């Protein structure tokens, strides 16, 4: 089994994306990254794709075989989370 | 044991079939004397045993003199009880007309025993027959469920359910007066009730924009209908009827009035009493001649000729459906296969072998009783299945 | 002394034009809220879910338009399935080719049916993990069967700074505590 | 603390639950005697306590000679005062008609003492009951906020809020006249003001957010019946000069069918009409679909009102919110055994499995000044007061 | 002498066809210009911002169409976010699925709410640098955070003779002034 996490669905093998069963999608603002998702899945539902362009921070739209109908979800906060971040300039420039 | 044109079908298919016939234009139900046996009633062959065990002296004269009943039937408990009272009334009437004084006592004495026997079995509560709120007892728990299920699955712009019966007791009235439903039965008034046959075409509506009513056709009469001195038919309440004439019938031993009572199909020779009986049959025949009808039968023994004749003729219409409950197929199939049984068995088995999809027969003993009939019927999604009102009523009563 | 439904009505169907539905509201409703035994529900904004009672089933629809026509108001909706009762509970079917009748009442959807709509099978509950809550109302909890997730492949997509790593951490940590005899690299 | 349906709630869910209930078709409020103790009023316990201290000679007669009151509740300070006054009035009328001299003068003392005690505690400002602009003072700061928040939350085309109360003081009128609001209380006219029950069916309109309704269930200090068989209303100054001054600084009780507070003189068919109309209108309001009600300051010691409220829950679209400070004490006293009827009545509905009932308890988190802030202001409501700084300059030009 | 609002309205909602809002305008100058305690405001052309009263929130929208239907005039608009109260002031949230109800009135946006829409998160002010002023009205100052701006790479683009060197010099000089221990090449 594979789990893939990318911010550029358009730079992927067309066969790899088309052969999944569950899709989670956070905010995706680019007209060429939405076409990949459009062609990966079937037709019959267009009112649901217009949401993805304006999702807030921390929401998702899930659809697949583990879901009877597509849902818009507000995901919980993990505890403890991953490593915080990289370095910050202000602290080092003010360490006189 | 479920059949449809000779082919056995499982339970789930039968349930999906019943679910589909409950959403047609017209829906009806026919009930017999076995449908009120869970409340305190008796069948027709339990009445004959009591009569022939209590009055063994009239039985000889009623067979060997007037030829009103056969030996084979009275030995096998196969007597048609309400077909004998009519003939007895005819005999008494002719004897009264031609003034034969010795023959009047012999019939006034046996008509006083036949009523004393059939009347007592229809009270269902004994001495509590004249009290109020009889519909709150546990014997009438399934009549309410039937009435409630029938009304709750109609869509706007559709007809009301219709109910026919051969019982002449008060079970359905008591059940319906507790839910708050109103049943039309052809009578109107309070200080004088009178029979108006034309009000079977009336209905209710709401002035602001309600649809809570049904029709009830009593084929053999009722205990509360009688004909006073004038030639009009009246209806009273149970308390009033008990205080007027029922008490004396049950207690006094030489009480017979005359052409007074309107049960069970007795005084048919009179031309103002047969009018009431004729209308019910005309409207029954009219109901089942419609494009999208579905009729359920339960409690009926198929021992009648006119009803069977009407039911057979209504099947030559490609959109009429029937469902039949009969808890004795096994004991009839063999008796017909070997030599042939009785007329009821012959009728039911000729109906079972028909190669239609429009007939369905159900058997299996207790699996085809009245109580099992109710749960085969659907149940609406938005119908409230809880108990909230009663708790508030208890709290209100507890206050102060 | 008879109660056919313990819920009030919103409007009644006045037209059918194929697969779209047209509804007229009553005179009292102005504040976009309706109440029942369980609480208060919103009914008029586009994107909501409502239902019509059709015999012994409930048909579920979603709102698209709302306009004027004291003047009258109107609503347009589309159907997405129906809810059915079988033994002692309810099930949700996703076939949407059935329409109500003229005069059919339109009702709000309470929170009990909303749990039925976004539910999984009862036998698969021991095989489930929790992700979050419903986004529009924040009342229902969302579960998913692990067997149906990690059977084929799975995809996670998004821009930068929106929560991909958070979801990955949350998902992968839970699976270790449920199927400890599993390989993850 | 906060209960809904038998289990517990938190501050944020409760505050979000209050807001959605103010946007329904009908909204109402029911206020008791505890809502006026923050501006100069008193509770019934204090009134009985002060009477029992001041007049220790008349207290024996009521208990022994005439059996109008029992000993245990007199010791515990749990007597109903307006019922006592009504019974005393009935006694006096019967004695007067049958011509008994000994009892006629006996009951006058009791009645005059009871009116002195209950009138002295309802004048919220003392000697300044006469002067004008009484609603400009700081004691009436929260009544104005209540009225403002309750009016400004309605969308156009919705009905106006309705207010019921068991008080007979003038706090709400003084508060509403200072904002610039008009209340409909069932009277009309100036030089002769009379009661018309059909004034409750009217509303204003602009021919080029003005009004509310006020229902007084126990009367008012400014209502009286004259020699003519009609009921009149006068202003505070006129009533003070006419009959209120003598009640306090004199031993004056000589008219027995005159005052219309508190719930007294119910045996006269001209005076009972007013009370009957008020109560019928209250009963009709909570029978409408899509209704919400808030209750605060009211101790559940009335049988008729409890009977009415409980029977209204049978409708699926009626919701109610109740405030009761001394809740834990009631719970313990009824679990251990005992308690009066109020405690049993409140506890039995706290424990129901209903989502239409909410109970809020606390010490001072259930007071009147805590009820007002749970109610929200709209985003565009003006709050910065900058017309007074201009009025002071205008008067400073002199 | 009781007032509900001290700023006067421009029109009212008459439709919601999906994500669009349709507005009808009052007659005369009442539908273009407003005067209030702090100045004068107007909505006149596509590109302006408008607001709707919705109880305890204020919905923010942008104009796209204007036309003749004295004749009657109409507008189309789309939603961005909303405003609410926090402690004693306000804050701006940027979700765009909430819409106003029919019959709501539309008002223009004062500069006091514009100062709130274009602000930063109330804590990065000690590390913020001023760049300019908003172009349309020129009454709101624009600030940016140093840690977020100079974290990853930055891109300045444009033709010749239009002002790249001005911007580079301004930014570098007032970053050197704030943190005198900086390293720049
Ligand atoms: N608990 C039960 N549930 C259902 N059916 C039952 C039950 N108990 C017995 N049965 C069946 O109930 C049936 C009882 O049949 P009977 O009372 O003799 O017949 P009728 O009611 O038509 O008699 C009146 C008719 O007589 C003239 O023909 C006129 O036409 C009258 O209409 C049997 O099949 C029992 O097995
Ligand atoms: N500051 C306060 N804020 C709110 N509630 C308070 C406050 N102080 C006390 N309370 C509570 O307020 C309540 C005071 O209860 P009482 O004044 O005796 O009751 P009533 O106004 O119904 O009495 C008149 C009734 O008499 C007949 O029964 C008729 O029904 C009349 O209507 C207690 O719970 C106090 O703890
Ligand atoms: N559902 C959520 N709830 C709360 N915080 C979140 C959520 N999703 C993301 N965040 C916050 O966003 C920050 C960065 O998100 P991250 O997962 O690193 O984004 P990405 O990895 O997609 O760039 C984290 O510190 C996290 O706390
Ligand atoms: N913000 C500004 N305000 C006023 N003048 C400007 C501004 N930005 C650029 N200019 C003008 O543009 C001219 C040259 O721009 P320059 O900085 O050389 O742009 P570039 O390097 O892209 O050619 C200067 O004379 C300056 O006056
Ligand atoms: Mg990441
Ligand atoms: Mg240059």
């Amino acid at each position: 089994s594979l789990i893939v996490s990318t911010q550029r669905p358009s730079e992927l093998s067309p066969t790899v994306l088309a052969m999944c069963s569950n899709w989670f999608s956070l905010r995706l603002t680019n007209e060429r990254d939405l076409q990949a998702l459009r062609y990966a899945m079937e037709s019959g539902n267009e009112q649901i794709l217009k949401q993805i362009s304006g999702l807030p921070r921390g929401d998702a739209v899930a659809f697949g075989s583990a879901f009877n109908l597509p849902v818009r979800i507000s995901i919980n906060q993990a505890r403890p989370g991953p490593k915080s971040s990289d370095a910050v300039f202000s602290e080092e420039w003010a360490n006189c | 044991s479920i059949y449809q044109g000779g082919n056995k079908l499982n339970e789930d298919d039968f349930r999906s079939h019943v679910y589909s016939l409950c959403q047609l234009d017209n829906v009806g139900v026919l009930l017999g004397a076995g449908a009120s046996v869970g409340c305190g009633g008796k069948t027709m062959k339990d009445v004959w045993k009591s009569f022939k065990q209590n009055y063994p002296e009239l039985l000889g004269a009623l067979i060997d003199k007037y030829l009103l009943v056969s030996q084979i039937d009275s030995d096998n408990n196969l007597v048609n009880v309400e077909l004998l009272i009519d003939e007895a009334t005819k005999f008494l009437s002719v004897a009264k007309t031609r003034r034969c004084e010795d023959e009047e006592e012999e019939f006034r004495k046996i008509l006083s025993s036949l009523y004393k026997e059939v009347t007592k079995a229809a009270l269902l509560t004994g001495e509590q027959f004249r009290e109020k709120n009889q519909g709150k007892k546990d014997a009438f728990k399934y009549h309410k469920e039937l009435i409630s299920k029938l009304i709750s699955n109609r869509q706007p712009g559709q007809s009301a359910p219709a109910i026919f019966t051969t019982n002449y007791d008060l079970a359905l009235e008591w059940a319906a007066e507790d839910l708050g439903i109103q049943l039309f039965n052809g009578f109107s008034g309070l200080h004088t009730r009178q029979f108006y046959p034309q009000n079977f075409d009336l209905a209710f509506r709401n002035v602001n924009a309600g649809h809570y009513h049904a029709y009830l056709y009593k084929l053999h009469g009722s205990l509360t209908w009688y004909q006073n001195d004038s030639l009009t038919v009246n209806e009273v309440s149970a308390s009033q009827a008990y205080d007027e004439y029922i008490n004396d019938i049950i207690n006094k031993d030489d009480f017979y009035r005359g052409q007074h009572l309107i049960y069970p199909g007795a005084n048919k020779y009179s031309h103002t009493i047969g009018f009431v009986y004729g209308e019910m049959f005309r409207r029954f025949g009219e109901f089942i001649s419609k494009p999208q009808t579905a009729l359920f039968i339960n409690g009926f023994g198929f021992g009648d000729y006119h009803i069977n004749r009407i039911i057979l003729g209504a099947l030559l219409n490609p959109s009429f459906h029937v469902v039949i409950y009969y808890p004795e197929l096994k004991e009839a199939i063999t008796k017909v296969s070997k030599g042939g049984g009785s007329e009821a068995e012959k009728a039911i088995v000729t109906l079972k072998n028909m190669a239609f999809n429009q007939v369905t027969v159900v058997g299996g003993g207790s699996k085809a009783y009245f109580n099992s009939f109710v749960e085969h019927l659907p149940y609406p999604v938005l119908f409230p299945r809880d108990n909230i009102v009663d708790e508030l009523v208890e709290a209100i009563a507890n206050l102060s | 002394l008879f109660k056919l439904t313990e819920i009030s009505a919103i409007g009644y169907v006045v037209g059918l034009e194929g697969e779209r539905i047209r509804i007229n509201l009553h005179e009292g409703l102005q504040g976009r809220l309706a109440s029942h035994r369980k609480g208060v529900s919103s009914v008029t904004q586009p994107g909501d879910l409502i239902g019509f009672d059709a015999g012994n089933i409930l048909v579920v629809a979603r709102v698209t338009d709302m306009a004027f026509v004291i003047p009258l108001r109107q609503i347009i909706a589309y159907a997405i399935g129906f809810v059915k009762r079988e033994l002692n509970g309810y099930v949700f079917i996703s076939e949407d080719w059935r329409l109500p009748a003229l005069g059919s009442s339109a009702v709000p959807l309470t929170s009990d049916f909303l749990n039925i709509i976004y539910s999984i099978d009862k036998e698969e509950l021991p095989k489930a993990v929790e992700l979050g809550v419903d986004s529009r109302t924040k009342t229902v909890k969302i579960f998913a069967s692990v067997d149906k997730l990690l059977s084929r492949h799975l995809a996670v997509l998004g821009s930068t700074g929106y929560g991909k790593s958070n979801f990955n951490a949350l998902l992968t940590r839970k699976v270790s505590e449920k199927y400890p005899n599993s390989r993850i690299v």
